[PDB]
C-alpha cells in the first residue's frame, strides 16, 4: 500500500484534487496522498517536492499558474516520454466517436533544444536537435507501452523526406527497436498525412510516436477530437521509475473555489497513474464509474453540458464505485 | 495562345494530367502544355531543367514528385529544390466547404498563407559528432514580411476581415518571435483587418472543434503543411483542394496537399478534383477567366451529384465518370 506525492496546484487545482481523493477512498485504493508545493525558488522546486518524488516515485500533479514549471520539472527528473490517451467518451459528444489513440512524445529535445541564434540582424536560426540516443530511448518506451497495454501497432510520426538526416535519424531508430519486437506491428507515415488522416477518420491510429514538436501538437489535435483538455489524461514518464501524472488545462481562476470545475481530467491521469503500477482493478472501476455517470447524463459539470455543481459530480462517481465489483 | 510547363509527376500526376489536356481540348482553352519530367535520379539535371523551362513560360501545372526518404541527405526533395529555386514565396490553399461533400463540419471557409521557401525547410543539417544531429530552421525578417505582406493584401483584395498568425513563439522566441513581430508591422498598415495569433498545437485543437472561426491563416513553412492538411481533410480530404505557389514573377499550380497517391495511381478511381481546380487558377492567373469559370463551375457543380463522387469522398464513381460529367457540362 504504497503512497503518491500530490501536487494539487492553484486555482481549481485543490478541488479537482479534493475530488479526486473522495473517490480513491470510495474505491478503496492502496492509495494516500502526500500533498507537496512545487514553486520556483533560489532556479529549483523546493527540497520538500523533490524528496518525496525520489521516495514515492509516483506524483499527480493538477494545473499551476504562470522559468517554466513543467520545464523545471522535466529536467529535474529525466521526464523524457510524454503519453496521451485519448478516447471518446460516451456522453460527452464530438464530431469524432472512435478515437483511441495514444499520442507517445519524445520529451527531451527535438525543436525544444532551447537554442537559438540572431546569425545576422534579421536572420535567426532555431536547431533542432536529434539524438540517437533519446530517440532510441522514446521508441523503446513506445513499443513496451504498447505490449503492457495490449496495443497491436505502433507508428512512427516523421517528416524525413524534409529533415532528412534528423527526422531520418529518429526513424532508423524506430526502425531498429521494431524489428526487435515484432509482436507489435510497425508503420511510418508523413506528419502531413498523420494530419490528413486523423482529422477524417481517426479510427485507423493506434500508438503514435514522434518527436518532441509533432507530439506536442499531435496531443493537441487529438486531444481536440475527444473534448478538450478539460476531460483529457497525460503522463509523464521519467529516468530512475520516476513518473507524474497531469491535468493539462488551465488553473480556472474565474471559477477557482466556487465548486464549479471539471475533475474528469485529473482523475483519468490518476485512473492512468493506477494502471502504471498495476492496481488495474482499482482503475478499471474508478473509470467505469467515470465514463457511467458521463454516459448518464444526470450529473454533468457545466464545461460538459448540464448545470451539475462539481462535488454533486464527484460524489455519482463516488456511489458509482461503491456499487460496482 | 499561352504556353505552359506541365511536370507530370509520379503516382497520380501523369493519368490526372491527361484528363486535365481531354477538360482543356474540349474547352478550346488557347494553352499549350510544354511537358519536362523529372527522374527519380539523384542527378538534378532533370529538376534543373524544369526550373529552367518554368522560369521561360513563367507559368507551370505539376504534379507530386515523390520523395525518397531513405536516399542520402544529399538527394532532396525535387519538389522543394524547384519552390526554392523559384522563390515562390507564398503557398496558398482555399479550403471551403462545399455542400455536395457532406463531413463532420460545414461553413469552412479558410484561406491559408504559408511561407514557402524558409523555416524548417532550409535543408541545412549536420552531424557534429556521431549521433547527435543538428538541423537549422532559418526565419528572416525579409521573408516573414513578404509573406505577411501578401497575406494581408489577400485579405484586403478578397473582403476578409481577420488575419491570424500560426506560431510557436512562447517556445521558440527568437525565430517564430521574429515571423510574429513581422506580421504585426504589417498589421500596421492594414488596420482594417483585425490581425490575431494563436499557437499551432491550439490551432490545430480549435480547426477540429471550431474551424469557422478562421478567416485567413499566415504561418511559416512547416505549421502551413500541417494547418494546410488539417483543413483539407476537414472539407473532404486531397482530392478536393488545389493549391498555389506564388512568386514574384513565377507561378506553380498543383494539388493542396502535394500527395503522390502510388497506392491508388492506374486504377482509374482518383479524385480528379483538385487537379481540375488548379488547372483553373492556373488560368484566372493567365487572364483566362471565362475559360477558368466555364471549367470551374462544371466541375463544382459535379460535386452536388453523389453519383459522381470517387472513393475517396464516399463515391463508386471512377475519374473517367467524373471527367465524363465534367465535359458533359461544358457547354
Ligand atoms: N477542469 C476544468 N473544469 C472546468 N472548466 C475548466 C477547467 N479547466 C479550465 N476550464 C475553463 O477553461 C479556461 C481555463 O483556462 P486557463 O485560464 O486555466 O488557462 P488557458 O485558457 O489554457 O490559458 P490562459 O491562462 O492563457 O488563459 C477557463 O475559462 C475555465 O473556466
Ligand atoms: N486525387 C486523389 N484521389 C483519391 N485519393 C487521394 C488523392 N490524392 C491523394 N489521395 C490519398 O491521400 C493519401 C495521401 O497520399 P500519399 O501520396 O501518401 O499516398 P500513397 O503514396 O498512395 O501512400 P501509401 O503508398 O502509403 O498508401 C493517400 O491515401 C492517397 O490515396
Ligand atoms: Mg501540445
Ligand atoms: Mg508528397
Amino acid at each position: 500500500v504504497q503512497t503518491v506525492t500530490l501536487i494539487p496546484g492553484d486555482g481549481i487545482g485543490p478541488e479537482i484534487s479534493a475530488a479526486v481523493m473522495k473517490i480513491f477512498d470510495a474505491a478503496k485504493a492502496p492509495i494516500q496522498w502526500e500533498e507537496r508545493n512545487v514553486t520556483a525558488i533560489q532556479w529549483m522546486i523546493p527540497s520538500e517536492a523533490k524528496e518525496s518524488m525520489d521516495k514515492n516515485k509516483m506524483g499527480l500533479k493538477g494545473p499551476l499558474k504562470t522559468p517554466s514549471m513543467n520545464l523545471l520539472l522535466r529536467k529535474t527528473f529525466d521526464l523524457y516520454a510524454n503519453v496521451r490517451p485519448c478516447v471518446s467518451i460516451e456522453g460527452y459528444k464530438t464530431p469524432y466517436t472512435d478515437v483511441n489513440i495514444v499520442t507517445i512524445r519524445e520529451n527531451t529535445e527535438g525543436e525544444y533544444s532551447g537554442i537559438e541564434h540572431v546569425i545576422v540582424d534579421g536572420v535567426v536560426q532555431s536547431i533542432k536537435l536529434i539524438t540517437e540516443g533519446a530517440s532510441k530511448r522514446i521508441a523503446e518506451f513506445a513499443f513496451e507501452y504498447a505490449r503492457n497495454n495490449h496495443r497491436s501497432n505502433v507508428t512512427a510520426v516523421h517528416k524525413a523526406n524534409i529533415m532528412r538526416m534528423s527526422d531520418g535519424l529518429f526513424l532508423q531508430k524506430c526502425r531498429e527497436v521494431a524489428e526487435s519486437c515484432k509482436d507489435i506491428k510497425f508503420n511510418e507515415m508523413y506528419l502531413d498525412t498523420v494530419c490528413l488522416n486523423m482529422v477524417q477518420d481517426p479510427s485507423q491510429f493506434d500508438v503514435l510516436v514522434m518527436p518532441n514538436l509533432y507530439g506536442d501538437i499531435l496531443s493537441d489535435l487529438c486531444a481536440g477530437l475527444i473534448g478538450g483538455l478539460g476531460v483529457t489524461p497525460s503522463g509523464n514518464i521519467g529516468a530512475n521509475g520516476v513518473a507524474i501524472f497531469e491535468s493539462v488545462h488551465g488553473t480556472a481562476p474565474d471559477i477557482a473555489g466556487k465548486d464549479m470545475a471539471n475533475p474528469t481530467a485529473l482523475l483519468l491521469s490518476a485512473v492512468m497513474m493506477l494502471r502504471h503500477m498495476g492496481l488495474f482493478d482499482h482503475a478499471a472501476r474508478i473509470e467505469a464509474a467515470c465514463f457511467a455517470t458521463i454516459k448518464d447524463g444526470k450529473s454533468l459539470t457545466k464545461d460538459l453540458g448540464g448545470n451539475a455543481k462539481c462535488s454533486d459530480f464527484t460524489e455519482e462517481i463516488c456511489r458509482r464505485v461503491k456499487d460496482l465489483d | 495562345r499561352h504556353t505552359v510547363t506541365m511536370i507530370p509527376g509520379d503516382g497520380i500526376g501523369p493519368e490526372l494530367m491527361l484528363h486535365v489536356k481531354s477538360v482543356f481540348r474540349h474547352a478550346c482553352v488557347p494553352v499549350d502544355f510544354e511537358e519536362v519530367h523529372v527522374s527519380s535520379n539523384a542527378d538534378e539535371e532533370d529538376i534543373r531543367n524544369a526550373i529552367m523551362a518554368i522560369r521561360r513560360n513563367r507559368v507551370a501545372l505539376k504534379g507530386n514528385i515523390e520523395t525518397n526518404h531513405n536516399l542520402p541527405p544529399s538527394h532532396k526533395s525535387r519538389n522543394n529544390i524547384l519552390r526554392t529555386s523559384l522563390d515562390l514565396y507564398a503557398n496558398v490553399i482555399h479550403c471551403k466547404s462545399l455542400p455536395g461533400v457532406v463531413t463532420r463540419h460545414k461553413d469552412i471557409d479558410i484561406l491559408i498563407v504559408r511561407e514557402n521557401t524558409e523555416g524548417e525547410y532550409s535543408s541545412l543539417e549536420h552531424e557534429s559528432v556521431a549521433g547527435v544531429v543538428e538541423s537549422l530552421k532559418i526565419i528572416t525578417k525579409a521573408k516573414s514580411l513578404r509573406i505577411a505582406e501578401y497575406a494581408f493584401k489577400l485579405a484586403q483584395e478578397s473582403g476578409r476581415k481577420k488575419v491570424t498568425a500560426v506560431h510557436k513563439a512562447n517556445i521558440m522566441k527568437l525565430g517564430d518571435g521574429l515571423f510574429l513581430q513581422c506580421c504585426r508591422e504589417v498589421a500596421a498598415r492594414y488596420p482594417q483587418i483585425t490581425f490575431e495569433n494563436m499557437i499551432v498545437d491550439n490551432t490545430t485543437m480549435q480547426l477540429v472543434s471550431r474551424p469557422q472561426q478562421f478567416d485567413v491563416m499566415v504561418m511559416p513553412n512547416l505549421y502551413g503543411n500541417i494547418v494546410n492538411n488539417v483543413c483539407a481533410g476537414l472539407v473532404g480530404g486531397p482530392g478536393l483542394v488545389a493549391g498555389a505557389n506564388y512568386g514574384h514573377v513565377y507561378a506553380v499550380f498543383e494539388t493542396a496537399t502535394r500527395n503522390t497517391g502510388k497506392s491508388i495511381a492506374n486504377k482509374n478511381i482518383a479524385n480528379p478534383t483538385a487537379t481540375l481546380l488548379a488547372s483553373c487558377m492556373m488560368l484566372d492567373h493567365l487572364k483566362l477567366h471565362s475559360y477558368a469559370t466555364s471549367i470551374r463551375k462544371a466541375v463544382l457543380a459535379s460535386m452536388d451529384n453523389e453519383n459522381m463522387h470517387t472513393p475517396d469522398i464516399g463515391g463508386q464513381g471512377t475519374t473517367s465518370e467524373a471527367i465524363q460529367d465534367v465535359i458533359r457540362h461544358i457547354r
